[PDB]
């Protein structure tokens, strides 16, 4: 599924759309410690996407 | 070679903003729009052209973006209802100085 | 590079027209069809070609939008009966000088 | 590109026809006729062929239109009796001059 | 593409003819079998086979019709009695230059 489906908010949706992360495959496939290393990364998108 | 029309005044060796020569500011954002607004004074300005010239082309976000661009630009420099930089819809916008 | 035909004016620069000296003001579907009328001036415009060309290939719906559009060019600029905007019945429309 | 025989004139693009100069009006159908016959000057043809490639396929019924169609040319580009466009019978048609 | 026989000019293309300087008229059957007399010029032609190649296959007819057919064409084409479209009794008809 897109990230995004999960109905999430602003900056989660800005990063999504400028990096380029579509599916929460990608996602269960990245560790806690490969999603978090994004600069200007948002607590709540942390405590989200946990 | 400042840009200019009527009341509006711009300059690329400072890079500051008049209307008329009153104190006035602007993000960087919507002064590069303005830039490009000068730069095509009396040529159309469709929402596609300007986001390809003045905003970067990886945009891969919605066009509202540039509406309130235009929404900052209107309440800073054409603050009355009635405006010197007119709107045609799906068209985007054009310097029509209202007569 | 401005277009026009006896008395109709057009500017792409910055999507204007001009019925016999004055400004008309006209939506940009309407715009694109006599825009493409007057890059044919001198060839016939059928509706299969149009809709190919100015209108979308996968457009679903039913030709008569466009029989609206040019029934709406005609009220906007050919506004007696005699017309610069000709009908041939089974085959579209033309834009010359009325005879 | 736009042809002609002996006087009679056509153009493709405006879709005008002349009468050695004389203005007539001409239903889109005969005028795609005439424009074949036109295209291949100096060849006879006949009914099979016209109803096959000027009309559709699925015409199975009637085979008298093309007569009738040949008909309203007859008394429309031609006062004389004697015609241009002259009919071999059971081979259809050619279009030549008196000799 | 075009057939001669001395004296004799056909053009298949636009159906006519030629004799010694004067164009002719002549009826499609009559001017099939004129066609396939040029095209198998110098070879002899027996009755079956002329009316198997040119008249329909069913036809239950006699067989005097392509007598009365060769007459008509004998009073068009060659005026002297010494004739160059000639006839041989139980074998058929064949086209020469006069000996």
């Amino acid at each position: 599924l897109p990230i995004d489906d999960l109905d999430l908010t602003v900056r989660s949706y800005n990063c999504l759309k400028r990096e380029g992360v579509h599916t929460v495959g990608e996602l269960v496939a990245r560790t806690e410690s490969d999603l978090l290393d994004i600069r200007n990364f948002g607590q709540k998108s942390i405590d989200e996407v946990k | 070679v400042r840009l200019t029309f009527a009341d509006i005044e711009l300059d690329e060796e400072t890079h500051e903003v008049w209307k008329a020569g009153q104190p006035v500011s602007l993000s960087p954002t919507e002064f590069t729009l303005l830039r490009y607004f000068v730069i095509n004074a009396g040529t159309v300005l469709s929402k596609p052209k300007i986001l390809d010239h003045v905003w970067r082309y990886d945009f891969g976000g919605d066009v509202n973006v540039v509406e309130s661009y235009v929404s900052y630009l209107r309440r800073k420099i054409d603050t009355g209802e009635k405006r010197l930089l007119h709107t045609l819809r799906g068209v985007g916008y054009v310097l029509r100085e209202p007569r």
